[PDB]
């Protein structure tokens, strides 16, 4: 049993700085003339791919930022400098002993100002009120950190039952966040009261995020 | 081997075995059409003038920060592994950019190179073994897994490369003169022609301070230059045209 | 390979005297109308050179080559092929090899390994003779070589006449330093018996920087037949061992050497 | 030119086996040795097994009493065994082509493994459009609602792909025997109302394609 304890679970550097990205093992060293294991990088988007092999040699089409070493049991990744393109999930290969299990996965995120959420609501089509749904989103994006708490508030009572939200993590170019918040009613439902708000609480925002809509707003 | 059609890898070289010719080595240097030019031991422009037993162009290629591996004094796994040069190598290293010439459509991963071997290689040493080798004391009896790495790994092409990560056509000029016969020379320069004036002279086979004439003097070709009764100086063959 | 030839007669190694051969131009330096004292391997004059035969008696032994030798060849049909020098003739050091089929003069340094008998062999010479050779039982392979010649595209006269000898061919075989000079003459002869009572200064023919120990050779010969059971046709050719004596080198007034004095 | 996307699989029901083909096209079969993972069920990747060079199989602590590699020299494919499979094992499997020191140098899209006996819901596919009182500032955000579908895996995007810096997909909730999906874009003015514009959504799992214009 390897269990290859990645620590951190996430970074939080700037722009410009040198990201650590620590891989630590316990079996084992002394494979042929190294004991280095393998760095992988995978975004939110796309599956992982392969930057660094044994994380002190070269490989082409990945940028030259990428780099690292590492002690018989303490692996490291060395991104410098820290681009704006470089936000995705990053993991370490055992090689040098069965199983070849992998870490945990750090987080490595682009360290941008707080920003407040944008707020804009999407009432359902003719199409869904014709045939009996009623789903409502509200889509707050371009935020951070990613401390947010979106909450539907139907004004006859707030609606905890159909809310459901979809986090995005940081992209790996955009390096705001984005969460699709989505409310699944029926006709009668969102017949039944006139006026129907999205509310929100944002850590960096003070004031809270209101935006009310009426029902024949359409 | 400097326009060959293809170059093959850092340990599977094409070895071109120079001898009994001559070549111009300063040609190439202040061609400013190569990206490095660097000889070890002595200068190109010196070694230009002076012959050498043998001399074998290795053409292979490798990326911009491995060229500081291939030299003497310096380790690194292309260096100990798939070409180990000695020490003492009094040499040349030629190496220009390759993007525009051996990249194709998708990437050209046909180049491979050894990570690991299971001693390192002497000086001048090819290898051209695929065996799969075991890492501890457990092998795995022929095919890869379980800890037993292939020994080739595969060489990333890609047109938007790094100045380090982009792979340079490398022409290893290995010089070597012993006291065998110098076969390799280089050429020299230009000849001029005046006569009736005392001037010196440097021809094919002989030099020194005398006046240039013309004559009905007859001459074996078969031989450079005469000598009179008393072994001095005599008419002598044009080195051009008889 | 390995077939040695049942047509060679058993016969003691007779030799003949040599009356002035064996001179050559020791250098590149010319010289006209002068007596040119200098200490080169020469043959001695007067002396004993070995007579060896190429007919249906055929000699192809292993001989030294520690100092220096000297060869001629009186032939009427053309045999000679080529001659063999290394130090003990096989594929354990380099072996310089020289062949002429005919076609090209081959010259090439590996690691030769040289047949129980080299020779070349023309089919059907008795009847629609064509001359032509087709049998390349030289050497069986070759391996590490380090010098490699091919002369331009000729054809040599492959005519077995038979009458007196007609070409007198003569060569000379030394080391400098490891820079081997190779001497050539070519003149036609009337000649009956061994070597003629004359004189002939050889000249340079090339100069091969090959740098290797040679301390043995053998000389080529073609055979003929319409590989055990293979005759040659009518030729001869002669061994002298030189030594390094100073010569005088009678220059005429064209620049030729047309004498020489013993030591 | 190097493909090793996964097919084969119709119905993973739990404590039950069904085998997984994986393509092999841009090198041969026999000189690498595909490596297989799963999408990270919680913490980061998560190693299932690696096949020989046509020799014996190793598998993880985890995996290697649950799921076996079948390697396929006859037909050139490699086969991959599951086995007593429970509702934790959803996740996407992946195939790559060997590096030099057991490395995964590339990766293939693979397949959407779901465990779970529940029937095919198509989805419903209909588009975010704003309202006639929404408000806007020279630039108009638009969506796509792609929700109550099943089995994974599902495609979106807008026109077939054409914008690809202001376009975000958001990640597919994993609900009791459904999925819910949207996504989001920002375009000018001038390219909404003024010119059409369709979201493209695929369901491969279903073999259903719903074009909906917003």
């Amino acid at each position: 049993n390897i269990v290859l304890t990645q620590s951190p679970a996430s970074l939080a550097v700037s722009l410009g700085q040198r990201a650590t990205i620590s891989c630590r093992a316990s079996e084992s060293v002394d494979s042929y003339g190294n004991s280095f294991l393998h760095w992988y990088q995978q975004k939110p988007g796309q599956p992982p791919k392969l930057l660094i092999y044994l994380a002190s040699n070269l490989e082409s089409g990945v940028p030259a930022r990428f780099s690292g070493s590492g002690s018989r049991t303490d692996f490291t990744l060395t991104i410098d400098p820290v681009e704006a393109d470089d936000a995705a999930t990053y993991y370490c290969q055992q090689n040098n002993e069965d199983p070849f299990t992998f870490g945990s996965g750090t987080k490595l995120e682009i360290k941008r100002a707080d920003a407040a959420p944008t707020v804009s609501i999407f009432p359902p089509s003719s199409e869904q009120l014709t045939s009996g749904g009623a789903s409502v989103v509200c889509f707050l994006n371009n935020f951070y950190p990613k401390d947010i708490n979106v909450k539907w508030k139907i004004d006859g009572s707030e609606r905890q039952n159909g809310v459901l939200n979809s986090w995005t993590d940081q992209d790996s170019k955009d390096s705001t966040y984005s969460m699709s918040s989505t409310l699944t009613l029926t006709k009668d439902e969102y017949e039944r009261h006139n006026s129907y708000t999205c509310e929100a609480t944002h850590k960096t925002s003070t004031s809270p995020i209101v935006k009310s809509f009426n029902r024949n707003e359409c | 081997v400097f326009n060959a059609t293809r170059f093959a890898s850092v340990y599977a070289w094409n070895r071109k075995r120079i001898s009994n010719c001559v070549a111009d080595y300063s040609v190439l240097y202040n061609s400013a059409s190569f990206s490095t030019f660097k000889c070890y031991g002595v200068s190109p422009t010196k070694l230009n003038d002076l012959c050498f037993t043998n001399v074998y162009a290795d053409s292979f290629v490798i990326r911009g920060d491995e060229v500081r591996q291939i030299a003497p004094g310096q380790t690194g796994k292309i260096a100990d592994y798939n070409y180990k040069l000695p020490d003492d190598f009094t040499g040349c290293v030629i190496a220009w950019n390759s993007n525009n010439l051996d990249s194709k459509v998708g990437g050209n991963y046909n180049y491979l190179y050894r990570l690991f071997r299971k001693s390192n290689l002497k000086p001048f040493e090819r290898d051209i073994s695929t065996e799969i080798y075991q890492a501890g004391s457990t092998p795995c009896n022929g095919v890869e897994g379980f800890n037993c790495y292939f020994p080739l790994q595969s060489y990333g092409f890609q047109p938007t490369n790094g100045v380090g990560y982009q792979p340079y056509r490398v022409v290893v000029l290995s010089f070597e003169l012993l006291h065998a016969p110098a076969t390799v020379c280089g050429p020299k320069k230009s000849t001029n022609l005046v006569k009736n004036k005392c001037v010196n002279f440097n021809f094919n086979g002989l030099t020194g301070t005398g006046v240039l004439t013309e004559s009905n003097k007859k001459f074996l070709p078969f031989q450079q230059f005469g000598r009179d009764i008393a072994d001095t100086t005599d008419a002598v063959r044009d080195p051009q045209t008889l | 390979q390995c077939v040695n030839l049942t047509t060679r007669t058993q016969l003691p190694p007779a030799y003949t005297n040599s009356f002035t051969r064996g001179v050559y131009y020791p250098d590149k330096v010319f010289r006209s109308s002068v007596l040119h004292s200098t200490q080169d391997l020469f043959l001695p004059f007067f002396s004993n050179v070995t007579w060896f035969h190429a007919i249906h008696r055929f000699d192809n032994p292993v001989l030294p080559f520690n100092d220096g030798v000297y060869f001629a060849s009186t032939e009427k049909s053309n045999i000679i092929r080529g001659w063999i020098f290394g130090t003990t003739l096989d594929s354990k050091t380099q072996s310089l090899l020289i062949v002429n089929n005919a076609t090209n003069v081959v010259i090439k340094v590996c690691e030769f390994q040289f047949c129980n008998d080299p020779f070349l062999g023309v089919y059907y010479h008795k009847n629609n003779k064509s001359w032509m050779e087709s049998e390349f039982r030289v050497y069986s392979s070759a391996n590490n070589c380090t010098f490699e010649y091919v002369s331009q595209p000729f054809l040599m006269d492959l005519e077995g006449k038979q009458g007196n000898f007609k070409n007198l061919r003569e060569f000379v075989f030394k080391n400098i330093d490891g820079y081997f000079k190779i001497y050539s003459k070519h003149t036609p002869i009337n000649l009956v018996r061994d070597l003629p009572q004359g004189f002939s200064a050889l000249e340079p023919l090339v100069d091969l920087p090959i740098g290797i120990n040679i301390t043995r050779f053998q000389t080529l010969l073609a055979l003929h037949r319409s590989s055990s059971g293979w005759t040659a046709g009518a030729a001869a050719y002669y061994v002298g061992y030189l030594q390094p004596r100073t010569f005088l080198l009678k220059y005429n007034e064209n620049g030729t050497i047309t004498d020489a004095v013993d030591c | 030119q190097v493909q090793l996307k996964q097919s084969g699989p119709s119905l993973v029901q739990p404590s039950q086996s069904l085998s997984i083909t994986c393509t092999v096209s841009g090198f041969s079969l026999t000189s690498y040795g595909v490596h297989w993972v799963r999408q990270s069920p919680g913490k980061g990747l998560e190693w299932l097994g690696v096949m020989w060079r046509g020799g014996n199989t190793d598998y993880n602590a985890a995996f290697m009493s649950r799921l076996s590699i079948t390697k396929d020299n006859s037909k050139s494919q490699v086969f991959f065994k599951m086995n007593s499979l429970q509702t934790d094992d959803t996740a996407i499997y992946y195939c790559a082509k060997n590096g030099g020191a057991h490395a995964m140098d590339f990766w293939g899209q693979g397949t959407s493994v779901t465990v779970s006996s529940a029937k095919t819901t198509p989805p419903s596919v209909y588009p975010l459009a704003p309202g006639s009182a929404a408000q806007t500032n020279s630039m108009v955000t638009l969506g796509c609602l792609v929700k109550g579908y099943f089995p994974e895996p599902v495609t979106v995007t807008w026109n077939s792909g054409s914008l690809s810096s202001g376009v975000h997909t958001f990640p597919a909730v994993l609900q009791s025997d459904l999925y819910t999906l949207s996504s989001s874009v920002t375009v000018p003015s001038s390219t909404w109302p003024s010119e059409t514009v369709t979201c493209n959504v695929a369901h491969p799992a279903s073999s259903t394609k719903v074009d909906k214009k917003i």
